[PDB]
């Protein structure tokens, strides 16, 4: 469960 | 009666989004525009286009804001996305804690997999609207 | 720079489901449910279905409800559909106003054409939430 | 513009 472009 | 395999529950992805969307708007307010689209929404009354909403955050200018969640509430809605409802009190800049109302439209990301990106992002305040 | 021809309006879509929804609820809250399709979500605080939602509505008995629409705004979402959130004052029944916030995503009706309907509703109370 | 099973 990722949200935008962030891997955390 | 099973637990659904194919998709997140909508609730938890409302929740853990709130808890991440204002954590990051605490820290750094500067990168809050990696959560939008170039096809985005973006109000906080007190605008279509990611660069623009990243240009409309910094006009706001929020030093150290302090958010405290009195209500979360998230459904499941078109095209397997989540529409959040989040009340709750928020304070930037030293200014004391204002009623708010801010509703987004999660929306999944194209691919690939579980990744979700806001599509619609509404904010207003309480003592704007009534008084 | 000109009007958007193949989509109406999501602003007069949002204002004007607004002024028909509140009427219908003052006159007959019976026929509230003919808004909703068989896989929306009715939530009012304070359910998956159109039946279940309409033995929610008199559940909830509205009699002769009265709404002063403070502030609303429809921004366009996923597939076309239309997402509206909605501040104001409700008094039901003789009792006094008590300040809401209720979202929306108006979704289109399969065919044929114009035509929308209810897949998420979500009301809460502000004096159930804050104070 | 109509909502729902209504023709108004």
């Amino acid at each position: 469960l990722t949200f935008g472009d962030f891997d955390e | 009666s099973h637990m659904v395999m194919e998709k997140p529950s909508p609730l938890l992805v409302g929740r853990e989004f709130v808890r991440q969307y204002y954590t990051l708007l605490n820290k750094a307010p500067e990168y809050l525009h990696r959560f939008y689209g170039r096809n985005s929404s973006y109000v906080h009354g007190g605008v279509y286009g990611q660069n623009d909403i990243h240009h409309k955050v910094l006009s706001l200018n929020f030093s150290e804001c302090h958010t405290k969640i009195r209500h979360v509430d998230a459904h499941a809605t078109l095209s397997d996305g989540v529409v959040v409802q989040v009340m709750g009190l928020l304070s930037n800049s030293g200014q004391p804690e204002r009623k708010f109302m801010q509703t987004f439209v999660l929306a999944p990301e194209g691919s690939v997999p579980n990744k979700f990106y806001v599509h619609n992002d509404m904010f207003r305040y309480e003592d704007e609207v009534f008084g």
